[PDB]
């Protein structure tokens, strides 16, 4: 069984130098057949690489498939996963529907398509999908989720904001431009799309040039929507790359809580006590060393007694501030006072 | 739920020992005193304003009556019992040792009575090389 | 009276599954419309669209109507909007006239140019202009406004800097560039204000290419201007955004502040003493156990405790920050210091 | 203005209690203490605090007087006792109960005596359900 | 004299919005002359603008003359800047000799250009070196520099690399290219300035396309290249405008820091009582109520006071930090340590 | 020796302003000799600088092997690279290496290629390469390696998930495209190579325009991905910016800690207490003022001294955080507590 | 400089008073205390910081010659004096009240004997509606 | 290593002086008080926790041992004394004066016997003007 957890540690939760090396060369041999597939569009490689791209799909649908069983037997290291429906619930998780898709289509492709133009223009997607295959646990696609979330309200504002510019200033663009004709005869502003067109790509920074306004009008309107409306499509970046780096090292920071471990120690306790209260017969009665109403009062001080070890574990785990400073000395100060006051008194 | 009310009231009725209808921090110090226990006023503040939500700092039967009615067959409660396993977890994969664990109980945070820890053990299938599946016991107490 | 309010929450204080659904089905409904004012300018479609936008009309502006006076009226649960100057009150803000400004220029145009030209080439822009309808409480203008308030200094400064650069840089390349011949024959650079156009083009980074210089006078001078200024241009996208996030989470931390509470009482409490203390048959003379000029003392004092507890409160809503530790911490050890000398005189 | 700067002057004498013309920590006690208030040093310090512009740690008449001056019926204090109310405000619709009121007043902060509620109760229109408009009180009691 | 810094205040420490209407109108004027220098220069107005600018010229001189004596008049209210040598230093600086540069160069192109090509050749950019009129202050450019002179060695670092980066790549990418022909039959990149100038195009993200490479190395370099290089001409947005927003908000919170007042009394009269105490016949030394060394340790004791004055008045204008929260919880911790000792030593 | 060290602090440690002449002197030489290099590339310089290339080129050789074999002697005064292995070690790292290879192959080149195409190919890039030599100790790359290595993980996930937006997006755009015909004629999107440098272009905001797409599908995608994955690589800027800012302003802060000395101080004793514990003979027993068990519990004391010290030290030179405020609050208070307890019961 | 060091040694032997070199918090204090002042511990021990350069807690004569030598008529010193100045302008002109000045110098921070003041206010020409130019007083102040 | 554990164990018996197999922050003061040292109760704590792994405040013979195996002779502790000396090098070039180490040994931190010092230089090449080359040292006292 010590086996089974090793190479669930190697395929699903990687570490080290061996590790990496087998997920790096898995990512070079499917960036390979990308490339293979890319250049099956080109037509003087249309023959070598398409020849090419069905030897080596039959090498990979079988590899994947192999390593798909070997990780699926595996997962019995996890206690959510053993059992045959806890299996059933490993082949439930997404990355590893993706992983079959893959498998099971690349096979049936090969089977049928065997004596195929629909056959390769499937191919070609295949290649590209598997490169979800990478990212083993989505931690690329949670921490974007998660900054996605966090920040959800101020790109919903920019998204919005830079929406109305662009309807507005490309209705105006049209009425100043829609009857200009163009040095090579043509409009390029016929209708209301063209501008929108021409809206996207230009406050968005691209710059194609394929429609550019000739009257004064556009001109100023442009230069104005120019210089005021790109900031919306542009902050984004700078919300997210905060986001992306606060995130991670506070994740890290976290691994440098050791107060914790008490904290976790007496929620297990206290609430376990809580739990054996209930039946008593139980042995958790001793500590306290007959009993008409002592048994309501006890219980009553466990619960709080877990209440209050649960919010000290969930705050245990989170950084300090400048607030739980101020609390614990103005806590500290006024026991401090009211007991050289008691001492005054002592001796009095 | 009238004959769960007045449980509630008879047990506050023990706290009370007044015609007050509020538990101050003394007079819930009085009473674990009574029990052989000895807490601290910060123990007793802390323990306090886990009931309360009108600041004052004493507790009012309203307050006592919501501390008995919320569950501790939750959502949430559970998985911060499971979360606290997890500190205890080599390798993450949802066992954790027998000797570890009575190790854990008898000497950090409230030490346990042995014989206590020898009843929690054998709750809980022990045998298998040792290994237990803390989500049994979580699943367990919270049970209710 | 409790289902007015329960409407006004539904429309105009959203929140839940309920409401969400339909604020979105509006956005839906809206958004078609307008898409359909986009194909009604292409020719293919122009006679589809143009009916379907005739009849779409008619059930938005009997739907929207119909909202608004439903709004109108469940504005009585507000205190500020209680009585008819209070719907009328209500009327006045923004909002709600673009609202109405909507529905009854639809409704005119719809009766009058019934039996057409400048009847669609408005319609177009009532439909652009009903995307404003959406966001009901304006959080979105307000918070932009709020950032933009708060960073006025930094924006000049950009706006005025980049001006200039732009200024001066397309005045030189003017120079340079102004007898030069295309490719194609034409002269690109004849004015000044084509030499703008290019630097505006050019400095937020969009690159048409309809003009481009051939000297090499221009390609230096343009080089280290696309060096230099086109920063910016693209700084108020970082202030934005870091105003942007920074503002929402702290408007979302002050949820937590719970010392607020008993400070707003004490305030309410203290100010209707102050008030009371005018009545000197007031009820709050009582608290005191005759009264030649006891009178003024009691006046001058209650006064500076409503003083007092205003500051109290008004800082009990901020957060705290490192000088109050310290401030605190001074104060707490002065006086802890002049409690060990009192002991210390009291034993001799 | 001479006849209040003779009371505000009157006034000052019952501090000063000396040629000194400003008022100490302690000077500001003594008159405290003699009404049966018992303050902390702490309080009349952070009293004192909020009249001073020469961060000497008295007042002068001159900063005595500032503060008389300066009026109540303000534009910015009266949006801060308006916003003061809105936390006791459940639905934020411009209302609140009258026993919740009650409650608030006599328990919460610097406690008030019964009839002096029972007089504040009735200011206001209270009938109506129970519920009472908080911006009339905040427009009476900022009419002086 | 109380006029003269009153117009003083006027002029040249504006607030309010009277002084923001006038210096706004004069913006507003100087920017109408400037459209009428650019309308000059297109051939169907260059004979309206071109007579209009003699008359407007004209105006335009007497006033900034005006204005510019009345100031060096009103100046005398500051100390700097009494008495003749002081009206001299105002003369001196920088924005003074921009003004007075313009009003003479005005004055002389009027009355030589009379009876002019040159002349209005001059004119424009007279026009469009009038701008610098407006912030009196240079508040703007002292902002600037101070986020460059703080932020100089990230600036540098950014410069090298994106400068090596362009070198290299626009090597290689001349080496691939330099024998390849345009369908228009013209090659793009004959010469390493080409490439050069596609390169700075490039990889500051403007694109015009006047030269775009053909063959694969070229693409793949440039892929490359576009996708690793443009961050480091990004970068000084993004550092100059956290800069800006940091250098503003602290220089505002420096307002509300009361603390240093006492501080700066307490500096000069202790730096006033060194002074006096190199006067034996002062009347300092009657503070200390016969003297054969007594001078020298009571001079010794004044200076290091005022030493210690210095720093504690430098360090109360800077804002709170926790290492002085830590510092200053040690020495009372330890003063109240040696306080409860010396106690517990008196009883016995 | 002094000299030795002296002209070390002027080659590789410099500073001054007589240093900054000399670096920035090679500087400008170095350049103006790359632009000779550019102009070679031109027809009609390319003998002018071709001769003037071969002159200066001989120069140059001199003047930096000189330079070079100064500084290798100069090495001297550090003591890394004291004697001849030492020199050795200066010249194994890498800008000495760098600049040997310059040296050499000039030399080379000119001996050989004096009686020449490869030469002068060969030439140019040696110009380009001589770049580095700028950068002596290279806190320009040091600093940018390290804030990628602390930035890892985010600029990892920016990289996958904008490499999987192009590709897909390319694919659906090249479907979209391929039979679709310009208006000159030609095919733009013939292969799925293309779609990839039109989206390489794209998405990095670039925008040549020598691919656009026709379609309406290839619009509609276009402008989603130009939209919502632009930001994609645009991060890295946000990102680096803000690392470089904070890397150099907390090594600068980090000259401000003068508790470090002690710190040092004590380490270093306690290290060569511990160290010469094992010498019985030692001198170091004499502290204590026979000997069974003494030798070691004295060691076993002394070694964990070690191990707080170094801990403190390590701790010293890093900056201050609420943690161990906090920690240090709850420290001492407790002490006091024991403290007074200690007093009350002392009474009694 | 001889002459310098002998009048320095001389000054130093006042606070050794025993042949050990140094001079600790008590060894000034006592000093202080001959002449009628009563410094804090605090005092002294910041006094002290600013004289030291080796961390010990104590002046050796090197740090008590150093001291001497740096200079008061410094560039750095004349423009700290008159930023100091600034603070108690109004209208930032270079002017100050006299009667201002007198209140400062009298009441806040070090306060001063009225007599020092009354010196103090003459040195500078205070005709001309009562101004007085501060960086006269810099000059003067800076000349030693 | 059976001697080795034999030798430790024989050592922890030392502190232990019970069957506890423990030590406390007092445990170990007396043993230091029994050779005349004196520490804090600040210094016993700072110097436990960097035993333990348990976080009880306690070491375990298993710590104690483990403290025991961890080597002197390392990559890290290398690197940090050697940092540390050049704190006191003038021109980072690796040497440093003889008297400005003695200086710095006797006065700085844990200050030390004349006598210690003076073992100290000898050990390394003290002449050459002086200078002395600090990794001898370092390679010196890391050879164990
Ligand atoms: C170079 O220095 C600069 C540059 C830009 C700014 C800056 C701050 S806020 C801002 N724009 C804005 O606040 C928005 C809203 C006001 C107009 C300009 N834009 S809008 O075009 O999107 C736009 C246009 C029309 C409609 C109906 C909606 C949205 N622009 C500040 C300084
Ligand atoms: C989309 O996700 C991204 C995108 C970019 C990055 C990232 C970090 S550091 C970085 N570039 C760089 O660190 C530099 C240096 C290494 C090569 C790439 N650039 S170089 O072209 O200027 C360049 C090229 C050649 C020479 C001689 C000097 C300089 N690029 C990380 C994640
Ligand atoms: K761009
Ligand atoms: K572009
Ligand atoms: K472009
Ligand atoms: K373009």
């Amino acid at each position: 069984t010590h086996v089974q957890g090793r190479v669930y540690n190697f395929l699903e939760r990687p570490t080290g130098w061996k590790c990496f090396v087998y997920h790096f060369a898995v990512f070079l041999i499917v960036l390979v057949c990308l490339i293979f597939s890319v250049l099956s569009t080109i037509e003087q490689y249309a023959a070598l690489a398409t020849g090419t791209l069905f030897w080596m799909e039959i090498v990979l649908v079988v590899f994947f498939g192999t390593e798909y069983v070997v990780r699926l037997w595996s997962a019995g290291c996890r206690s959510k996963y053993v059992g045959l429906w806890g299996r059933l619930r490993f082949a439930r998780k997404p990355i590893s529907i993706i992983d079959l898709i893959v498998v099971v289509a690349s096979m049936v492709v090969l089977c049928v398509g065997s004596k195929a133009t629909s056959a390769i223009r499937g191919i070609r997607f295949l290649q590209i999908l598997r490169m979800l295959h990478v990212d083993r646990q989505g931690g690329t696609w949670r921490l974007l989720g998660s900054v996605v979330f966090i920040h959800r309200q101020e790109l919903i504002t920019t998204l919005y904001i830079g929406f109305l510019g662009l309807i507005f200033s490309s209705y105006f663009v049209y009425l100043a431009e829609k009857d200009a004709v163009n040095e090579s005869g043509r409009v390029e502003f016929g209708s209301y799309a063209d501008a929108l067109w021409w809206g996207v790509v230009t406050v968005t920074t691209i710059g194609y040039g394929d429609k550019v306004p000739q009257t004064w009008v556009g001109k100023t309107i442009a230069s104005c929507f120019s210089v005021f409306a790109i900031s919306f499509f542009a902050l984004p970046a700078g919300i997210l790359g905060s986001g992306f780096a606060l995130k991670v090292q506070q994740k890290q920071r976290q691994k440098h809580f050791n107060r914790q471990i008490p904290a976790a120690a007496s929620l297990i306790q206290t609430a376990w006590r809580c739990y054996a209260a209930e039946n008593p017969d139980s042995s958790t009665w001793k500590i306290y060393i007959l009993r008409e109403h002592h048994r309501a009062t006890i219980k009553v001080i466990r619960r709080m007694q877990y209440f209050v070890a649960k919010k000290k574990f969930q705050q245990a785990r989170k950084p300090y501030d400048v607030r739980d400073v101020i609390e614990q000395y103005s806590q500290g100060h006024l026991n401090l006072m009211v007991r050289i006051k008691e001492l005054q008194r002592r001796l009095d | 739920t009238e004959e769960q009310i007045a449980e509630f009231k008879e047990a506050f009725s023990l706290f009370d020992k007044d015609g007050d209808g509020t538990i101050t921090t003394k007079e819930l110090g009085t009473v674990m005193r009574s029990l052989g226990q000895n807490p601290t006023e910060a123990e007793l503040q802390d323990m306090i304003n886990e009931v309360d939500a009108d600041g004052n700092g004493t507790i009012d039967f309203p307050e006592f009556l919501t501390m008995m009615a919320r569950k501790m067959k939750d959502t949430d409660s559970e998985e911060e019992i499971r979360e606290a396993f997890r500190v205890f977890d080599k390798d993450g994969n949802g066992y954790i040792s027998a000797a570890e664990l009575r190790h854990v109980m008898t000497n950090l945070g409230e030490k346990l009575t042995d014989e206590e820890v020898d009843e929690m053990i054998r709750e809980a299938d022990i045998d298998g090389d040792g290994q237990v599946n803390y989500e049994e016991f979580v699943q367990m107490m919270t049970a209710k």
